[PDB]
């Protein structure tokens, strides 16, 4: 190294004397790298006890000790040795004060992280480490997720490294409930980390769809953070990636893919569709190409997927999979709306006494008749009367999506019902003041589902008025979404106070989704759900975009 | 500072003797101004210096001088040092005067004072009769010597062979201290 650098040196630096100090806020490791790797030139040769350490540097000795503006914290402590005084009077983690209370917000990259990379490898790395392995008792003191997750060419020369993170993470699962640190770095990633490489995305995906298997997540009803992040990685990755990636997945269908999220299964084959359709990938074959994802189909197809029946079979260029489509029974073959709905009024009869038996009610609870009980509720004034609520927010999310599969038809049937309008005006009335409370589903199912045992020819254009008019009347939030609008494009990476802003934020509007409404004879609301929460909406910003697939795409037959 | 000038004259007189010096005294020319021999750079740190090198004056009708070590960079002197070639008044006075001029342009151009030295090693013992006639200085051997010795506090070193002819007493006139006598047999010494 030191020959070609002197060489280098004795025609760059062609001067008398050690001018420009160079206290240069914005760009200063441009002139002090000549001293910089100098003093590196010295250490090295003094790590040996010869080559005279290093000597002449006359030319540079004005910059030699200029260690004795923030920006002139010149890093030169890469050799050996000095990595107390530059690195440890960074603005390191919280330890003075402590819920989004957290203080002392992060760094910006362009004023110090321009240059402090090759440097940076394993402190912040280790530190998160060792605050973990013992337990997150306290609420998280740092809030540093900022200028870690804002690291693009750290992954972009220690892509293995995060990897390397998740894998001495995953014990945790076993440690604390895998939640102190999963929600902590699972949400900047999706949210500040867009671009990354997709062989390891792939990876990751594999990871979180595992995750979502193991460990159970009972405790953590707030997963949607989950979902939303692999939405997030199946949908960013459609223009070309799947195809030279079936070699890595090859095997991930016949192991895990079909777990439960037989919806994000929906999404990703969707998004599969679109991307083999960039660009004409089945003009050419239509069976010699065909085994590349048929074997994913046989995978799936174990789970009653594709349940469109030749209605929304629009986005396949060469619906293959359609053939079969007749295994979808949807509905349960065309006659079980009325039986369902007749058992759902014999549930809610019984509910007068399911109440000492509601822990062998809930077992399983007959997975698509249960949960939908709570709409004969909010029908009679708030006819809940609190009997099951804590029992009802335990398991019912999962099977929420079973329950309103026929509940759509049902409603289209009610919405039907109208004939002119003499119902129309009462369902508006009281079905959209009634579905608010209280739940987070935010159409995070309904959307696919109406395309699944709806859309068919039951009702079909009948069940196509639900997208005209049963989502959307939400309009309660769209008053702050004016002022939340402002808040990303204005500080793309100019953030300074975005702790406080989205703290404030959150303050304002939300509380959370296991906290209720109403505060009847009994509330005792325990809360425990403070991991991290920096983004609370921008989840359903990207499931926006499959309802306007679904929406006009699609289905552009009608 | 380590400013430094040779002068070598025994190129023409006695060849193979050179080594048996260099093999003794080569420490004092780098391994007392330097950490040792090394592959560095060089630059106006003042650590530079020169090495001026003659012959007799039957094999010279027009080449006498060669002084050609501007800085030298510390390593490139002993590498250039066993390249020159090997060719009885040998001109030493002529030899001595461009070394002067030398020490005059450093005393000229090292404003912001580091301890000069210089080596007139000669082989034979030998005499210039004519002052310089080659050059802008014109005086003669005690001249050249007192001016030298005058002038610069240089140590006057006279690194010559293992002989002792009376070229040593007369060529140590030199008033002021500068250690003109000593041709060191023993363990090497800073600069005497």
């Amino acid at each position: 190294f030191l020959p070609v650098m002197k060489l280098f040196d004795l025609l760059y630096p062609e001067k008398e004397c050690i001018p420009v100090p160079d206290i240069n806020k914005p760009q200063s490791t441009h002139a002090f790298a000549m001293t910089c790797i100098w003093i590196h030139l010295n250490r090295k040769a003094q790590n040996g006890d010869s080559t005279l350490q290093i000597p002449i540097p006359h030319s540079l000795k004005l910059h030699h000790e200029f260690l004795q503006i923030a920006l002139l914290c010149n890093a030169y402590s890469t050799n050996s040795e000095c990595f107390t005084l530059p690195m440890g009077a960074l603005v390191e983690t919280i330890y003075g004060n402590g819920a989004s209370v957290t203080p002392l917000p992060m760094n910006l990259l362009d004023s110090l992280t321009v240059h402090a990379k090759m440097s940076l490898i394993h402190s912040i790395a280790t530190r998160v480490i060792k605050l973990a392995h013992t337990k997150s008792s306290v609420a998280l003191a740092p809030a540093l997720v900022e200028t870690y997750s804002r690291l693009l060419v750290y992954m972009e020369i220690e892509s293995l490294g995060i990897k390397g993170f998740i894998s001495q993470l995953l014990p945790t699962v076993f440690k604390s409930h895998a939640w102190g640190i999963l929600h902590t770095l699972l949400e900047m990633f999706s949210h500040r980390m867009h671009h990354i490489q997709p062989h390891y995305r792939v990876q990751l995906l594999s990871h979180l769809h595992t995750l979502a298997a193991v460990a159970q997540t009972n405790q953590n009803q707030l997963h949607l953070c989950v979902e939303s992040t692999a939405l997030r990685l199946i949908t960013a990755l459609g223009s070309s990636e799947v195809q030279p990636q079936f070699t890595r997945f090859l095997n991930d269908p016949k192991t895990v893919l079909s777990a439960e999220s037989e919806e994000l299964n929906r999404a990703l084959i969707l998004t599969l569709a679109r991307a083999t359709h960039v660009t004409d990938f089945f003009t050419g074959s239509d069976s010699i190409q065909g085994t590349w994802c048929k074997d994913i189909l046989q995978t799936i197809m174990n789970f009653t997927p594709h349940n469109w029946a030749s209605h929304t079979l629009s986005c396949f260029p060469a619906p293959l999979q359609a053939f079969f489509k007749q295994n979808n029974v949807p509905q349960e073959s065309r006659f079980n709306l009325k039986k369902n709905v007749e058992e759902e009024y014999r549930k809610w009869k019984s509910m007068t006494d399911e109440n000492e038996i509601i822990t062998q009610f809930s077992v399983q609870g007959f997975p698509p008749l249960f949960l939908c009980l709570l709409w004969k509720m909010l029908l009679e004034t708030d006819h809940i009367s609190q009997i099951g609520y804590k029992v009802l927010e335990r398991i019912g999310a999962r099977a929420l999506v079973a329950h309103v599969r026929t509940f759509a038809d049902f409603l289209v049937y009610e919405f039907s019902t109208s004939a002119g309008g003499q119902q129309l005006n009462k369902c508006i009335e009281i079905l959209n003041d009634m579905v608010w409370k209280y739940n987070i589903v935010t159409l995070d199912r309904l959307i696919l589902c109406l395309a699944m045992r709806s859309h068919e020819g039951n009702e079909a254009q009948v069940c196509y008025f639900i997208i005209q008019l049963l989502l959307l009347k939400p309009n309660d939030f769209r008053n702050r979404v004016s002022d939340f609008v402002k808040e990303n494009s204005p500080e793309h990476w100019l953030q300074s106070d975005w702790h406080t802003k989205h703290m404030s934020y959150h303050k304002k509007y939300p509380e959370k989704l296991y906290f209720e409404g109403l505060a009847e004879q009994v509330d005792p609301p325990v809360p425990i759900q403070s991991p991290y929460l920096p983004i609370y909406f921008g989840n359903v910003c990207l499931r926006f975009l499959p309802v306007f697939d679904i929406v006009i795409h699609r289905f552009l037959e009608l | 500072v380590a400013d430094v000038v040779f002068v070598i004259e025994g190129t023409a007189n006695l060849g193979p003797y050179f080594e048996e010096l260099r093999k003794h005294y080569l420490l004092p020319a780098i391994e007392y101004f330097n950490g040792g021999p090394p592959d560095f750079g060089g630059d106006y740190g003042g650590t530079q210096y020169s090495l001026v090198v003659f012959n007799t004056v039957d094999c010279a009708p027009e080449s006498y001088v060669q002084c050609h070590a501007p800085t030298s960079s510390a390593y490139e002197f002993v590498t250039w040092l066993d390249g020159i070639k090997f060719m009885s008044c040998s001109l030493i006075a002529e030899g001595l005067s461009t070394a002067l001029q030398l020490f005059d342009d450093f005393k000229k151009m090292r404003e912001q004072q580091t301890h000069r030295v210089c080596l007139l090693i000669c082989n034979s013992p030998p005499y210039l009769l004519p002052a310089v006639e080659s050059t802008t200085y014109s005086g003669c051997t005690t001249e050249s010597l007192v001016q030298k010795i005058g002038e610069r506090g240089i140590h006057f070193s006279i690194v010559s062979p293992r002989k002792l002819p009376a070229l040593r007493l007369l060529f140590e006139k030199a008033a002021p201290p500068a250690l003109l006598e000593p041709l060191q047999q023993p363990a090497d010494v800073s600069q005497d």
